[PDB]
């Protein structure tokens, strides 16, 4: 089986199959233009931007979506949804928001489509339909306004108010 | 230590592309980021482009910012915004389909009624309008009292029906609250006949709320409240939407420049040799009653030689042998000469169309039957032209509840 190897900013040396790892959008483009064209010596392709823990979780996620069929490329009036996750996804994504946020990122950096936009669906249903007081609670994000700028922004926003 | 502020503006962005249009105004209020990311106009692209139908030229008409186009369109019809996405989409198809087809019903339609104008109909008629109605009339404040109508038209030999849909300051001075029908407002009149397809503001007098109806007097009872139903919609969204559906679809043939009420089924074909008989049918509820039961309908069939035949296979219409059947399986049956007192001809090119009426006594029916041409130059010789079974349906009736309380 072809193999490619994913180092990870760690140092562990992670060995995934070349047809697994094509699904992020970097790995494939690396592989597609510069790699597999010149066939380098199978040296470890370093990720420093994750570590060992969400390369592991990615590489995981990834053998599950190995099959996955391709995703339609619709967006504006298909109306993205936040309810057709898998039940795989869903159990998957199960952890904490430091883990999550961490599996965002690397799927942003890697440019796994089906991987960021199922956390990104994840931590939206953690969002969807919850009061600004239950958001910074569920969160943790300190209110950076003053007073001035609470008033300013009631004043803009006071439409939606029923 | 890394939290949702502490994200990258772009897996942010797909973030709150997600959230829905009151969680995107409510992540104003969370943080100065998150207000900041909040106000992209991207993002309320997805919640403008589906709640109100607003397309990217009528942004470039208004030259606005996508935000601006939603908080304007909010402070004009917000309070409708579960009903808009869908009644403008049926108000923008029937004023589309009508645009190459009859051009003086959109003409004749009036512009937006103003919500003082609605208020003041709520006032004078003392109950709440539905709110997907207040936003159907928002749109559109229907067309000043011109023939023909917006919501359909019947035309048989000597009874002609065309039902236009009423603004809010007629329906209002059209309101009705007398025993029987109570609290029940008009959503068209006919002048020709008197035709009203009431709606209910208010549950009462065995009707649901927000159902639209026919108005068919109880002939048999001597009651004043006895006025029986002709239930044609679940709500006037659905009633709206439904009607706009069948006009758009080609369900609603287009015939002298107007809109009319065949329900025409595509299975009900019976194109034998170089004939085609195709038959659509109707219902009026003025000559038609539930005690004792009258169930009128009405029929037009479009038979037609095509092009492609020969002009030498010329064939004269001289017989309607016709099988009535109502749902008790009684058979009666005609065999006057030439339909509706006519003896049409059949040649390729001509198509003859003709409305003609029968008198189903029960709530089902359906007929059948023979033209039995006789051929033009022989003599002599028929052909046979069968009439494809086509059933009739009244829409669901309900007894008034004057009658179900009465025995």
């Amino acid at each position: 089986m072809p193999s490619i190897k994913l180092q990870s900013s760690d140092g562990e040396i992670f060995e995934v199959d070349v047809e697994i790892a094509k699904q992020s959008v970097t790995i494939k483009t690396m592989l597609e233009d510069l790699g597999m064209d010149d066939e380098g010596d199978d040296d470890p392709v370093p990720l420093p931007n994750v570590n060992a823990a969400i390369l592991k979780k990615v590489i995981q996620w990834c053998t599950h979506h190995k099959d996955d069929p391709p995703p339609p490329e619709d967006d504006e009036n298909k109306e993205k949804r936040t309810d057709d996750i898998p039940v795989w996804d869903q159990e998957f994504l199960k952890v904490d928001q430091g883990t999550l946020f961490e599996l965002i990122l690397a799927a942003n950096y890697l440019d796994i489509k089906g991987l960021l936009d199922v956390t990104c669906k994840t931590v939206a249903n953690m969002i969807k339909g919850k009061t600004p007081e239950e958001i910074r609670k569920t969160f943790n994000i300190k209110n950076d306004f003053t007073e001035e700028e609470e008033a300013q922004v009631r004043k803009e926003n006071q439409w939606c108010e029923e | 230590p890394l939290t949702l502020e502490s994200l990258p503006t772009d897996p942010l962005l797909l973030i709150l592309s997600f959230l829905d249009y009151r969680d995107l105004i409510n992540c104003c209020y969370v943080s100065r980021r998150l207000s900041q990311l909040s106000s992209h106009d991207p993002l309320w692209r997805r919640h403008c482009k589906k709640y109100w139908l607003i397309s990217e030229e009528e942004k470039t008409q208004k030259n606005q910012c996508w935000k601006s186009l939603f908080i304007d369109t909010y402070s004009d019809v917000g309070r409708y915004i579960d009903h808009y996405a869908a009644i403008k989409k049926a108000w923008d198809d029937l004023k589309k389909y009508l645009e190459p087809r009859c051009p003086r019903m959109v003409l004749s339609l009036k512009e937006g009624a103003r919500e003082e104008d609605l208020d003041a109909v709520e006032a004078q008629i003392g109950c709440k309008l539905p709110d997907d109605y207040r936003c159907s009339y928002r749109i559109h404040n229907g067309q000043k009292l011109v023939v023909p109508g917006l919501l359909g038209s019947m035309a048989l030999s000597n009874h002609y029906r065309s039902e236009d849909l009423l603004d809010v300051d007629t329906a209002a001075g059209g309101f009705q609250q007398r025993q029987g029908l109570k609290y029940c407002l008009p959503l068209t009149f006919c002048i020709h006949t008197g035709l009203s397809q009431y709606i209910a503001v208010e549950a009462a007098e065995g009707r649901n709320k927000n159902e639209v109806f026919y108005q068919c007097p109880d002939q048999m009872a001597r009651n004043p409240a006895a006025i029986d139903m002709f239930i044609i919609g679940a709500t006037f969204t659905d009633w709206f939407t439904s009607y706009v559906k069948n006009v758009v679809s080609g369900g609603f043939p287009i015939i002298r420049d107007q809109i009319f009420r065949y329900v025409h089924d595509p299975e009900c074909v019976a194109t034998t040799g170089d004939i085609t008989v195709s038959v659509s049918t109707s219902f009026l509820p003025e000559l038609s009653s539930v005690h004792p039961p009258h169930y009128f309908f009405t029929y037009r069939i479009r038979i037609e030689m095509s092009k492609d035949a020969l002009p030498e296979k010329a064939c004269q219409l001289d017989s309607r042998y016709w099988r009535i059947t109502n749902a008790k399986g009684d058979v009666e049956e005609v065999q006057g000469p030439g339909v509706v007192g006519e003896f049409p001809i059949i040649s390729p090119g001509r198509v003859y169309e003709y409305t003609s009426c029968t008198t189903f006594s029960t709530t089902s029916g359906y007929m059948e039957g023979y033209y039995t041409f006789h051929f033009l130059y022989f003599k002599d010789k028929i052909f046979n032209v069968a009439i494809p079974r086509f059933h009739m349906a009244c829409p669901t009736f309900r007894v008034s509840i004057a009658r179900l309380e009465m025995g």
